[PDB]
């Protein structure tokens, strides 16, 4: 199939946040309760362990696809990322299938063109989409949606556009509505009965 | 009064920046005087 | 390959301050280089920056004075500004497009290659793993670099940082663990500049016998700005060729990119491009993103490369475009600060500010020793609670203080007076200043070491 | 000797907690304000710009 | 009922058009059948945004914070269909709600709203970090319409001097509690603790409110004489003997 | 006298022409009659003003504020029109008035008129809000009279060391104002009040001058001398001492 990557794939109908997201961690999932469909954000300065969170997500949760995303991660950063997320490990039925068949990647170093650091999370956000509408719950992160809007910043400069408050151009809080508003739980569209959600958590790097 | 006046320059917000980093550390000594002076003021009361 | 004749012309349409209209051309090129041969008999050259119709519109790097409006020539290439390239190149030195500028004959084209450089597949990157020795004890022992890591550093303008970048060149190396030191290589690249700081730089790298390892580029102020902008990009074409086409781990060290910024401003001020922030064009982001992002090693070769840049902060603003987006694309930095300099001590390095993210990695057992990142933490944290007790005495005076106030305080003297205090010329080994480290911690009793685990303690401590 | 110098002790605490409270909810938010505006002034001086 | 909607996902030039055919259906209603309306915009910041956005594609000439220039006028036609009309039973009321980008309250938006409508209703984010399920804080929050509805023969004859007598309590309140913060407990007067306590009561008592109680304006009134007989009756300033001999006891 | 009157009704474009009206006027009564001529113009941000009307009318490169980037060459046009001249009499004087926009001594109008004029005579607003008829401070002022006044011919040779211990003087005393509204009055010593005592003297007699008021140059330098007999003689580091011993007493 080809789909263009600006539109929002249509569906039958949305539903409300009913089931709880589920985190192997305790302090998250206890306090700070989360939703199949929900949003999240997070810091993502050095010197914490989001990594660990990442692997959390990635080995105990109620979804079962899961995709991660790139926008330029000052390269040997994520090298670690390629590195070693392919040797993490799951359980089922006690067979380690450790070739995180659940989680497909795109990442972006900061050489590649503008165009697509800017469309990456476009990218995420349509495949994520599609293995909804299949009928699953999937669920999604972020690197940092701050070198995303830079790199938006940057494009627009190129062709010389009015920059609004504190240089970033107008786009920035109808694009990001716009990119979280595509979340949610909903109805899938097809004949053959189903439903499906899509959980997403981001990056923010103030 | 709430704003100091000045008007805006790069100067301005040279010595507005000094300013608010000698601020700063003037009241982390103050407040280390006052603990200071605390600690005497328990350890006399002592008995 | 090119089996045409080249072209001449003398059509001229006009000129317009460093630019040359011409027209009637054949299918021009878009960067292709060209040649200039004034009326008088004098020789240029330059390259082509937008194309238009029939129309191409020209830069000459060493000025528009001159040019006659019907009686100049000029010649095309026909391509792209190709660098010749051989491994034989160390030893010599070169004014930015290639001329040699000391008597040595013209380079050998054992290969051609483009300068423009290309972008690097992620899935190759291999994290880096071992350190580079540099014998300076804040930047070895205090701090790190890995096979890769890329860390800039920060100075203000009047500070001795050409200083600290030759001590560099002249003493680094790799660690000796009993395929050996011959692999590892320099280019330094030193981009505008006085004639003060470059007769330095190639008088001292000759006096201490280095030359066989070093592969050096000058370019004064008064050169022309798009020699500054094109010097770079050769530097890390050479460099990425002696590295992975040929096995070598390559220490490259570029000095102030704040005047390739400036040359950049240039450029695009010629374009007529609209200015954004503080007069830089956006798209510098990405331009310095080029620059940058040539390091680390890659899986089927053996080699690294590692880039270690200067940068000069305009009024100690960490907020201005050039640092921000310079850390926001590198992996630590070390800082350099004008109390230290005032206090006569040669490397000013300040050791609080600065980080490097790949510490861990970069040491170890297999590495220079295991006790390291333990002797390197508890150093760290000491110092902090040193100047945090020098604050404390600032006020509570010398007879209000315990016996643990005056360890902390004597330890910190004896530490800016033997840890940072290297010498122009010392070239300590890393064993040489975990030593150092050793024999200043024994200063305080076995109890206040929290930082260090019993075993290695009672190993080393006694 | 003792309960004489805790009153002298315990009155100037109260003239140190009193002086640090005064600097620390007066002059920082005044700098802080004022720093923003400049901010903002300069951003506008480089958009008519 | 009647609703128009848009999504985020709408396209962002629509919403340029969105409020105006609301606002002709209300007219339409009052001005052709005597219904009285009330009319309600969600977030009028996004209707801000297309513009700026639509301004920035057409190159107009920017002002406060690259903001168009001509925002004045049209938000004047957007805010201007309301009041009443001779000979007509109709009404049009608007109560649009609007998204400070954060705490600033100069910001060009808010700023441009000030001028249109007479008065305006302010929620404090401090006041939400108390649990207090109106939190609405009184002193920025002026109608320039407190004359016409106000006094004997519409509410009750005490009520403005009532309403201004409070202000001032609660600004005297602020004060002291700002001077409380920086020269500590000791130093404060008996004035100043009565003044705390009002405070108290009055943020306990009036503003404090179930999600569906409705009280009526005359136990409003009761309860602010509750709270204003704590003060002792020669430091109300702000109020005529007359009334102070008619209702202190 | 001769008047030249260009009134704020009359059209803006004549404000172009009218100072140069002035000054060759000017200039032919001083190289052609030998008479001396004092000059005064006024309010040339009006002047500036309306070579903005003209760069804007013509789309020429704006430079700093609107302002055209020649204005520079202009205004040195139009200054460079005094000073004396060998094989003749008489000479120009040029005064000319600068109204303010706000108050900022950074705008481009008083920076490029101060690269030009060898001094500046400052008027400040806060000496007008205390009283004081010629609210003039002397810290921003400055002016070249270095080779002027000097003794042998002028007012007297302590004159200008006079001068710069005053100046010093209350330099030092606005910085004692400056630590006195940080801490209290405690932390004074004799010289912070001797300091304060002497700024409040200066500013009561020495600047406060009533109009009319005719003061010689030696009753000038005397009421100098009468306020520096208020510190002792040891902290008066500027003067030698030669003068110290003579005038002192």
């Amino acid at each position: 199939q080809v789909w263009p990557v600006r539109q929002v794939r249509p569906v039958t109908e949305k539903l409300p946040a009913n089931h709880p997201l589920l985190t192997g961690q305790r302090v998250l999932d206890a306090l700070f309760p989360c939703v199949q469909g929900g949003t999240t954000a997070i810091p993502g300065a050095f010197g914490c362990g989001k990594t660990v969170i990442s692997q959390s997500l990635s080995k105990y949760s109620n979804s079962d696809v899961i995709i991660y995303v790139g926008c330029g991660e000052r390269g040997n950063e994520m090298s670690e990322v390629l590195r070693d997320f392919p040797e993490l490990t799951m359980e089922v039925d006690g067979k380690v299938e450790s070739i995180m068949k659940r989680t497909a990647l795109v990442a972006n170093t900061s050489n590649m063109p503008v165009a697509a650091r800017e469309a990456s999370i476009y990218t995420g956000i349509t495949l994520s989409e599609y293995f909804r509408d299949m009928g699953y719950h999937v669920s999604m992160m972020a690197d940092s949606t701050s070198r995303w809007a830079e790199a938006l910043r940057e494009i627009s400069g190129r062709l010389a556009e009015m920059p609004a408050d504190s240089g970033y151009p107008a786009y920035l809080g109808a694009r990001l509505a716009s990119f979280y508003e595509r979340a949610g739980r909903v109805k899938c569209l097809g004949n053959p009965e189903r439903e499906g959600s899509v959980s997403i958590v981001g990056a923010v790097s103030p | 009064k709430d704003r100091i006046e000045i008007f805006p320059s790069r100067m301005a917000q040279t010595i507005m920046k000094a300013r608010l980093k000698g601020a700063q550390t003037g009241r982390n000594l103050l407040k280390k005087k006052s603990d200071a002076l605390t600690l005497r003021f328990r350890q006399i009361l002592k008995k | 390959y090119l089996s045409q004749p080249r072209l001449t012309y003398k059509t001229v349409s006009g000129v317009n301050g460093p630019l040359v209209i011409l027209d009637h051309v054949k299918f021009p090129r878009y960067a292709e280089i060209v040649h200039l041969t004034l009326p008088d008999g004098t020789k240029r050259s330059g390259q082509v920056l937008e194309v238009s119709g029939s129309k191409a519109v020209v830069q000459v790097f060493e000025g528009t004075s001159g040019i006659d409006a019907k009686k100049t020539s000029c010649e095309f290439t026909g391509d792209i500004l190709r660098t010749p390239v051989s491994e034989d190149m160390l030893g010599r030195v070169f004014n930015g497009s290639g001329k040699p500028i000391d008597r040595g004959p013209v380079v050998l084209a054992e290969d051609f290659l483009d300068i423009m450089g290309q972008p690097i597949n992620p899935q190759c990157r291999i994290y880096p793993e071992e350190m580079i020795q540099t014998g300076i004890s804040a930047i070895d022992g205090m701090n790190s670099i890995a096979r890769g890591q890329k860390i800039p550093i920060f100075s203000a303008a009047g500070l001795p940082h050409n200083e600290i970048a030759a001590q560099i060149c002249r003493q680094a190396g790799l660690v000796k663990k009993s395929y050996s030191e011959e692999n590892f290589a320099i280019v330094f690249a030193a981009m505008g500049v006085n004639m003060e700081t470059a007769r330095f730089f190639k008088s001292d790298f000759e006096e201490n016998g280095s030359m066989d390892n070093v592969c050096l580029f000058l370019n004064l102020a008064n050169d022309p700005t798009i020699e500054r902008i094109i010097t770079p990009r050769l530097a890390l074409t050479t460099a990425e060729f002696l590295a992975y086409q040929c096995e070598k781990h390559v220490l490259v060290i570029l000095t102030d990119m704040s005047s390739y910024a400036e040359a950049l401003r240039e450029v695009s001020a010629a374009r007529e491009e609209v200015p954004g922030r503080r007069g830089f064009p956006g798209y510098m982001y990405t331009d310095l993103a080029t620059i940058y992002e040539r390091a680390g090693r890659v899986e089927g070769r053996n080699g690294s490369i590692t880039q270690i840049p200067i940068l000069t902060m305009p009024n100690d603003d960490i907020t201005h475009p050039i640092p921000d987006l310079t850390g926001y694309i590198t992996e630590g930095q070390i800082y350099v600060d004008r109390q230290l300099h005032n206090r006569q001590i040669y490397p000013p390095i300040n050791v609080l500010p600065s980080l490097s993210r790949l510490m861990k990695s970069a040491i170890g057992e297999g590495m220079t020793r295991k006790d390291h990142a333990d002797v390197s933490n508890q150093l760290y944290a000491c110092y902090a609670i040193g100047k945090d007790v020098q604050a404390m005495k600032a006020v509570v005076g010398e007879e209000a203080l315990t016996s643990d106030d005056l360890l902390y305080l004597e330890f910190l003297q004896k530490f800016e007076k033997n840890f940072i205090t290297q010498g122009p010329y010392e070239n300590r080994t890393v064993y040489e200043t975990l030593d150092i480290g050793w024999q200043l911690l024994r200063i305080f009793p076995k109890e206040m070491l929290k930082r260090i685990p019993q075993s290695t303690l009672s190993e080393f401590y006694p | 000797s003792l309960q004489t110098s805790f009153v002298t002790l315990d009155e100037a605490i109260k003239i140190t907690n009193r002086r640090v409270n005064a600097i620390e909810h007066v002059i920082i938010p005044r700098i802080e304000r004022t720093l923003a505006y400049i901010i903002t002034e300069l951003d506008e001086r480089e958009r008519e710009e």
